[PDB]
């Protein structure tokens, strides 16, 4: 079995380990994977949050939390920051080559940053059904990505990951009518083709 | 006011509306504490930890148990659930 | 015009509440306002504004005395025609 790969395509998008891309907007705080789930210790709690994101624009900047070992190393920018250093320094690496900040963890764990938006989190064979989160439980099981906090299947992405959200008293976002244009591409036929 | 305006200089005040005969008002199930933490934690929540390092504020609150269900206390047992 | 419900965060602004008490913040633009249950305005405002913010609640300079600027710039003794 091969090394999964979260990524976050574009501003309110996220693609699971097993294969499943859905549709979230929101504009709170979001655990985007972790492992204390159910009954395990729970080493890693990545999370993700967006601020003015719902509507993708020039704005929708993302911010990031990791926090493994005990540590509190975050990231927005353009540059990634240390707020509490980590016991086991040994496995921490920093490789800002390119247009990426590639930044492992362990021996089973590794994020990347295009510095913009994406967020392509790599896992192991190590795991195989510990973690939990926006990504799901990497399982290969493809269709059980939507597991909410509250242990239950669910059929509407927008439902789920306001049951991640960190914060349970900010605003849960609106379930939108679906539609194949959205905003600015609604009732503008002409734009619709051009971005085609 | 005045209880506030030293809270905010870095010099915080307690228990001074237990004899004071004046409570700020509040709706039913909480009344006022000093220094309760923001991020409540409420019923339908996630238990993590060690993110909420903000500075303390002042508001009612529920009671020890009692936690938090759309806007009034409820006892910890009959937390319900969502679909 | 239109009403809305609450909680509410669009456009950076979040417009929670908070201890029974209602909230409106703003930290990408530098301030958190609230309200309480008997009617209490309160503008907590970053230090980014010094000697800035000219308005109701003064000017966010260390003196006490001259923030009473008014809106053409004028020390004004009285506090109401402010
Ligand atoms: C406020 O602005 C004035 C004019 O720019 C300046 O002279 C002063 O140093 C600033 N701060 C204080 C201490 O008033
Ligand atoms: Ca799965
Ligand atoms: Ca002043």
């Amino acid at each position: 079995v091969c090394d999964a790969t979260c990524s976050t395509i574009g501003m309110a998008h996220y693609l699971t380990f097993d294969g499943l891309k859905y549709l979230f907007p929101g504009e709170c705080q979001y655990v985007l994977v972790q492992d204390y789930c159910g009954s395990n210790p729970g080493t890693f709690r990545i999370l993700v949050g967006n601020k003015g994101c719902s509507h993708p624009s020039v704005k929708c900047k993302k911010r990031v939390t990791i926090l493994v070992e005990g540590g509190e190393i975050e990231l927005f920018d353009g540059e990634v920051n240390v707020k509490r250093p980590m016991k086991d320094e040994t496995h921490f690496e920093v490789v800002e080559s390119g247009r990426y900040i590639i930044l492992l963890l362990g021996k089973a764990l590794s994020v990347v940053w295009d510095r913009h938006l994406s967020i392509s989190v790599v896992l192991k064979q190590t795991y195989q059904e510990k973690v939990c989160g926006l990504c799901g439980n990497f399982d290969g099981i493809q269709n059980n990505d939507l597991t909410s906090s509250n242990l239950q299947v669910e059929e509407d992405p927008v439902d789920f990951g306001n049951s991640w959200k960190v914060s349970s008293q900010c605003a849960d976002t609106r379930k939108v009518p679906l539609d194949s244009s959205p905003a600015t591409c609604h009732n503008n036929i002409m734009k619709q083709t051009m971005v085609d | 006011e005045y209880a506030r305006t030293c809270a905010q200089e870095g010099m915080v005040l307690y228990g001074w509306t237990d004899h004071s005969a004046c409570s700020p008002v509040c709706p039913a199930g909480m009344e006022y504490r000093q220094c309760v933490s923001p991020c409540a934690r409420t019923c339908q929540s996630l238990h993590i930890n060690e993110m909420c390092q903000e500075r303390c504020v002042d508001g009612c609150s529920c009671p020890e148990g009692q936690l938090l269900d759309e806007g009034l206390c409820v006892e910890s047992t009959e937390c319900p659930c969502v679909h | 015009d239109q009403r809305v419900s609450m909680p509410y965060a669009s456009k950076g602004l979040y417009l929670e509440t908070e201890a029974g008490y209602y909230k409106l913040s703003g930290e990408a633009y530098g301030f958190v306002a609230r309200i309480d249950g008997s009617g209490n305005f309160q503008v907590l405002l970053s230090d980014r504004y010094f000697n800035k913010t000219c308005g109701l609640c003064g000017n966010f300079n260390i003196f006490a005395e001259d923030d009473f600027m008014t809106q053409e710039g004028t020390l004004t003794s009285d506090p109401y025609d402010f």
